[PDB]
């Protein structure tokens, strides 16, 4: 895949800004409440009920990090993102098999808790190099399939 | 398929976003040909640079629907099926863009409103659009 | 949507279905199971191999549900307004599911019935298993 | 990807026994019918204003028939589906800019027509080739992208 040293700025400058705290909680909390079919998988956490709750409980709160902070990984390397997130892809699908649409629809939930955090501090052209990562990102996941 | 709660949460992010549809529409709009250059196809006699003229007299109907099927949401399926044609029948587009176009609806609405836009109300309109989406291609299913 | 001439087709095959409930949803099912395997996890606790009485049992209401359904063509998420509760909440299932069961139902029909499945028949259908999964997955949408 | 001794027969054999004009013609069909926004994609096909005039569309079935041929030198190269397409993923991809999910629906369209022609010959078993063999093409087909 292929990036550019402008798609290196919008990026890693957007990075460290991200409060990641937040967001990772944020946007598992929003996955959580806004396909609730994304609750199954996170049967393990507890009261998953009332949509305020879902952000209450501090799993998500904890566990929503560790998805962003995870994103942390690929940045120091968007020239080896394949071989990054490779390891990870095995326990996305071997273990707890995981369909893929979902790294779509948390990569599309976790590009609008950026839109939420950044204003327009967050560029039409932004966003975009936003997506290419969480795409990329989604689609590693995804190698220990086809 | 679009109950009381969600009626409520919908026509409420709506008379938000309401008197700025001339650009919170050309935005979005200005968002999906910048993250997805596929959808430009569909626009070949266009302008696609930033803030032009023709995106701007667009964009604005694409709210100026988009909110007419907020006010009068007991059936959207019925005052949007009008374009349905032009969307299903005529242009046709594939419906795996009206998500890429529902999405960058709501890197807008996220901008512009970031404490409105909880994710309740984030529900609705993504459910909402899910209903401006299946109706609009209707010649499929 | 559904029309009035989906509202034939659809008609058209179930009739021609109808009598042998029990068997196409059994097959459906065992299909729905020996090409998508990582379906099975919603049946950990059901015997999954070719033809046991367990997928004879919950074969026939897979069946009967479906067809129940086309009888009332009319109100597909009322008729079925008892089993979408179920699935969309406590099984809570990925709809990705319901296009491998659906697609793997028509498979079912293909092999049983190719000249009642005749491309404009087919189309109504698929359609039809659309709004089936939507109803059912309703506690989202 | 991992075929064995049970999955290159019924790939192999079921293959040599395909009416590979027919299938393909009802193939196309099917797409060009059961989900009528892809139209536009063979727009320089003619006459695709109705059911009959789609089946008909002598092209349609001059088109399908290019479209199975293409699947059989698959058939021959298992392990290697990759190289194979290669070059018709850049047509799919950066060419006519087919999104992804229309190779799993021309997909499911296929497998649809095993049942149709073979009938009983068409094993639970078999279905599953016919499966993951269109996945696995479907994924090549998508090669020059992510
Ligand atoms: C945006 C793409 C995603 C990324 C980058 C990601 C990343 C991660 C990370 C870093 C862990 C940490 C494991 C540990 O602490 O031991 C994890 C585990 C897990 N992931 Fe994801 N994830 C993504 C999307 C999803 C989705 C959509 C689901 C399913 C709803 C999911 C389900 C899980 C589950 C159920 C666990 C572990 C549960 C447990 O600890 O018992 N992930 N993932
Ligand atoms: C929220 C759903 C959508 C709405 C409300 C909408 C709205 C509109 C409106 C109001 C028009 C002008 C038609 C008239 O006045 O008769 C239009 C035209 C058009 N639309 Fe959409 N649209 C939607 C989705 C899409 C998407 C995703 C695409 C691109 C893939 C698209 C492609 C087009 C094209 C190519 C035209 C032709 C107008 C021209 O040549 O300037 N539509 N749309
Ligand atoms: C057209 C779509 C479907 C229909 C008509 C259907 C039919 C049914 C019916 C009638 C029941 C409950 C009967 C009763 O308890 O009295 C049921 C439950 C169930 N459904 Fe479905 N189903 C569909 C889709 C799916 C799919 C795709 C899956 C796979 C994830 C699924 C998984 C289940 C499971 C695991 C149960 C629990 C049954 C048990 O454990 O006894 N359903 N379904
Ligand atoms: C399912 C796997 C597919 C395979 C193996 C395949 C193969 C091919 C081949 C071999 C050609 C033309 C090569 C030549 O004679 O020069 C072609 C062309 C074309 N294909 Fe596909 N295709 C697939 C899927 C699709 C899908 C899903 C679509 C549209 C939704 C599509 C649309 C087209 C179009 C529009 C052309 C151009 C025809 C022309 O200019 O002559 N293809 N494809």
């Amino acid at each position: 895949v292929h990036w550019s040293a402008e798609e290196k700025q919008l990026i890693t400058g957007l990075w460290g800004k991200v409060n990641v705290a937040e967001c990772g909680a944020e946007a598992l909390a929003r996955l959580l409440i806004v396909y609730p079919w994304t609750q199954r998988f996170f049967a393990s956490f507890g009261n998953l009920s009332s949509p305020t709750a879902i952000l209450g409980n501090p799993m998500v709160r904890a566990h929503g990090k560790k998805v962003l902070t995870s994103f942390g990984d690929a940045v120091k390397n968007l020239d080896n993102i394949k071989n990054t997130f490779s390891q990870l892809s095995e326990l996305h699908c071997d273990k707890l098999h995981v369909d893929p649409e979902n790294f779509r629809l948390l990569g599309d939930i976790l590009i609008i808790v950026l839109a939420a955090h950044f204003t327009k501090d967050f560029t039409p052209e932004c966003q975009a190099a936003w997506q290419k990562l969480v795409r990329v990102v989604a689609h590693a996941l995804a190698r220990k399939y086809h | 398929v679009l109950s009381a709660a969600d009626k409520t949460n919908v026509k409420g992010i709506f008379a938000k976003i309401a008197g700025h549809a001339e650009e919170y529409g050309a935005e979005a709009l200005d968002r999906m040909f910048t993250t997805y250059p596929q959808t430009k196809t569909y626009f070949p006699h266009f302008d696609v640079s930033h803030g032009s003229a023709q995106i701007k007299g667009h964009g604005k109907k694409v709210a100026a629907a988009l909110v007419e099927a907020a006010n009068h949401i007991d059936d959207i399926a019925g005052t949007l099926s009008k374009l349905s044609d032009l969307h299903a029948q005529k242009l046709r587009v594939d419906p795996v863009n009206f998500k890429l176009l529902g999405q960058c609806f709501l890197v807008v609405v996220a901008i512009h409103h970031p404490a409105a836009l909880t994710p309740e109300v984030h529900a609705s309109l993504d459910k909402f659009l899910c209903a401006v989406g299946t109706v609009l291609t209707a010649k499929y299913r």
